[PDB]
RNA sequence: UGCCAGCCACCGCGGUCAUACGAUUAACCCAAAUUAAUAGAUCCACGGCGUAAAGAGUGUUUAAGAAAAAAAAUCACAAUAGAGUUAAAUUAUAACUAAGCUGUAAAAAGCCCUAGUUAAAAUAAAAUAACCCACGAAAGUGACUCUAAUAAUCCUGACACACGAUAGCUAGGACCCAAACUGGGAUUAGAUACCCCACUAUGCCUAGCCCUAAACCCAAAUAGUUACAUAACAAAACUA
């Protein structure tokens, strides 16, 4: 009638032996499908084995130089006064603003970091935005 | 989850992002494999047991003419289909 | 199959064995592709490979499941627990 | 070519990690006041980490300039010392209800 | 090995130092036996200078 | 085509960094007698109580201040291999939104 | 025939309806041999050591053997042996008041040279900190202070050297308190037991011996891997 075991393999690998061996003589319909179209992963049953040792998981933190910036920001001046919308798929933050601003000011050969956020808080302050100091 | 590993493009600041690359990859096969058994004149059952798009999910399956089942799922359905459904039942050909 | 009668239990266990079936491949349809060997819990069998004039010299319950295969020539030794489930 | 994928960088937001209350200060035997604030008033019993909140390195230093107090001659060993009774509270017990 | 057996000699009793004193001496003795077997001229000068 | 990578960086989770302490806004989606669900655009939906003050213009679709504290409330307990997720989020409510 | 007479290589049979004893019919298997008895061929571990017989109480070293890629002297805290010291409790002892005080599920016995309060040596034991997890090779160590001090330029190793809780022995000193043995009371059919009261060895210090533990984290040392893969249970599996 048919194959039961989950772990044998895959349901295609189950069907074509089944056919092949002369048990099943009626193809199924999906079968035709799989052929024409195959799967990225064929569907093998594996059993989640837990991680012992010193083996970790390969992977990696989102980080950007940008986060780096924005950081220096956060701790600054907090949270700024406009309120973040995720709404808006081209959404605009303050510290976004804060960070394009710091990027093209950097381009023109600037290094101390001091300078850079120092002109970049005057360089908002003429645009009217508001960056009142934490503490 | 150790199995998901591969699909996962990184992580931020502790929240798991899942690589959409892949994702479109796998979503490509899907909608056509799904085609293909609908129109071979297939049996197609929506699975889902979440509270909170039941009703959405249930209606999804009216306006395709397909199956849906969100309710509780009884332990010999699918296995023992003669005893649950009827004498001779023909099963569903795939499950979303 | 289990049952409270021998009659029933033979019944049960049929009917339940065509549910689950395996695909054993033959290397030309007489022996396996290569050696196996293999621990199952507590029951170490190991099987050979053989040519096709000495056949079936294994365990006669080994035997019993080859003749049903179709597996015409094989070695088998078993060493630990006998225990014909495992 | 892509350079909008991350790089691997430490975690930038990370904030710095809390310090005990007596974290780079000089514990001493003979300033009464400071070991005496982690001393029950009214049994002279003395207060463990979930009631003291001090880390693991003053938390030791502590019971052992109490103990050299309390037998050189300069703390009271059944009782809190009255004179300071009054001193700021910064345990985190509760006896009135 | 001397300062040991200086501490000895006072604290007859103790048995952590003594234990101590014997590990020294075979960990001499065995580092004594690998400087014979490969510089014979410097193993000669160290025994006669230290009395060993 | 824009690749993938690029996305992230321009996307208004990204720039945000941590969720702690962050003035975001939500619209509200469904409504019960005392608790208001908040669709804040992250992930989960948070819940919080009807103020005592102007309660009776808390509808549904109406636009709210929060303050994010964690964006997914989950936490790890001894004897289990996975973490035990509830499935919403921490906010605070600030107020309606200012039209 | 009726657990009788008897049978069996192992498991077993016979206790008035035995395919197992004895006889009969029939059958099976060897065959000029068949069966029994004793020797021999063969047969244990290139398998195992948490729970099964099995990691020896610990460390160093000798004989011996491994090295082969890389890399590695540690460390706030209660190791140990000396010297000095005492906070809280208890007792000798004195004063005062009271006639009762101890004890149990309930009592008796014991005490009345007693009990309560105030004043107070010696001996012994080390509240809270400790919801911390440090030191030592193990057994062990957690009141304070000082002195001396924790091997190896960083593998394995015995029957050899050194050590080893508690109980026990020999000699001297200490004795608050606890306490095998012993005596009394109670319980019980009996109670040379559980329960109550008294007291000794002894628990303690100095010197010597004994060398035993569920000395158990029942998991040997040094390097590693998370691959392969669930007997059961437990503290997941494995390689050199
Ligand atoms: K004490
Ligand atoms: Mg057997
Ligand atoms: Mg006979
Ligand atoms: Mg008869
Ligand atoms: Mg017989
Ligand atoms: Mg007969
Ligand atoms: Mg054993
Ligand atoms: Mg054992
Ligand atoms: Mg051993
Ligand atoms: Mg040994
Ligand atoms: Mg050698
Ligand atoms: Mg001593
Ligand atoms: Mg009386
Ligand atoms: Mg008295
Ligand atoms: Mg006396
Ligand atoms: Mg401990
Ligand atoms: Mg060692
Ligand atoms: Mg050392
Ligand atoms: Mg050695
Ligand atoms: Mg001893
Ligand atoms: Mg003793
Ligand atoms: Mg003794
Ligand atoms: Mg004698
Ligand atoms: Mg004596
Ligand atoms: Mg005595
Ligand atoms: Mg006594
Ligand atoms: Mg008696
Ligand atoms: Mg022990
Ligand atoms: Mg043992
Ligand atoms: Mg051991
Ligand atoms: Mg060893
Ligand atoms: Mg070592
Ligand atoms: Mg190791
Ligand atoms: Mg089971």
């Amino acid at each position: 009638a048919g194959s039961r075991l989950e772990t044998v393999g895959s349901i295609f690998s189950r069907t074509r032996d089944l056919i092949r061996a002369g048990v099943l003589k009626e193809k199924p319909l999906w079968l035709d499908i799989y052929n024409a179209f195959p799967p990225l992963r064929e569907p093998v049953f594996r059993r989640p084995r837990l991680r012992y040792g010193k083996a970790k998981a390969a992977v990696q933190d989102i980080f950007y130089h940008e986060d780096r910036i924005r950081a220096k920001f956060y701790s600054a001046y907090g949270s700024g006064p406009k309120a973040f919308d995720l709404f808006n798929p081209n959404f605009k933050s303050t510290c976004q603003r804060f960070v394009e601003k710091y990027i093209e000011l950097q381009r023109l050969g600037e290094t101390d970091e001091e300078k850079l956020f120092v002109e970049a808080g005057k360089a908002l302050l003429a645009e009217g935005v508001t960056l009142r100091r934490v503490g | 989850h150790r199995f998901m590993e591969p699909y996962l493009f990184g992580s931020r600041l502790g929240q798991d992002i899942i690589d959409l690359e892949q994702t479109a990859a796998h979503l490509q096969l899907a909608l056509n494999f799904t085609a293909h058994v609908a129109y071979r004149e297939g049996i197609i059952l929506f699975v889902s047991r979440h509270r909170q798009f039941a009703h959405l999910i249930e209606t999804t399956a009216r306006d395709c003419g397909e199956y849906a089942h969100t309710r509780y799922f009884k332990g010999g359905l699918l296995t023992n289909a003669p005893l649950l459904l009827g004498p001779g039942v023909r099963l569903p050909d795939l499950i979303i | 199959g289990k049952a409270t009668e021998r009659a029933d239990a033979f019944r049960k266990a049929k009917n339940r064995a065509v549910h689950y079936l395996h695909y054993i491949e033959r290397y030309e349809d007489h022996t396996i592709y290569h050696d196996i060997s293999l621990k199952f819990k507590r029951t170490h069998i190991k099987m050979k490979k053989q040519p096709r004039g000495y056949g079936l010299h294994c365990h006669r319950a080994i035997m019993t499941i080859c003749r049903l295969i179709g597996i015409k020539d094989l070695y088998a030794k078993v060493s630990g627990s006998v225990n014909m489930l495992n | 070519s892509n350079e909008d994928l991350p790089v691997p960088m430490e975690n930038p937001y990370k904030e710095p990690l809390k310090k005990c209350i007596l974290c780079e200060k000089h514990v001493d035997y003979k300033n009464v006041q400071l070991l005496s604030q982690f001393i029950s008033p009214f049994t002279g019993c003395i207060y463990g980490r979930h009631i003291t909140g001090l880390c693991g390195k003053k938390q030791k230093e502590i019971t052992k300039a109490i103990k050299r107090a309390q037998i050189l001659g300069f703390m009271p060993v059944t009782y809190k010392d009255p004179a300071y009774l009054k001193d700021p509270k910064v345990c985190n017990i509760k006896y009135r209800e | 090995i001397r300062n040991y057996e200086e501490h000895m000699q006072k604290h007859r009793k103790d048995k952590a130092h003594k234990r101590f004193l014997l590990m020294s001496i075979d960990q001499r003795k065995k580092m004594l036996k690998n400087l014979r077997e490969t510089n014979y001229a410097v193993f000669e000068k160290i025994c006669k200078e230290l009395g060993i | 085509v824009e690749s993938f990578a690029s996305m992230l960086r321009h996307s208004p989770l990204t720039q945000m960094g941590p969720a702690k302490n962050k003035l975001v806004i939500g619209q509200i989606f469904h409504i019960v007698e005392d608790d208001l669900y908040i669709d804040f655009g992250g992930k989960f939906h948070c819940v919080c109580k009807r103020p005592e003050v102007d309660g009776e213009k808390y509808q549904k679709g109406t636009r709210v201040r929060l303050r994010l504290l964690d964006l997914e409330l989950t936490s790890r307990f001894l004897g289990a291999t996975t973490d035990t997720t509830i499935l919403e989020a921490d906010a605070v409510l600030l107020g309606l939104q200012e039209s």
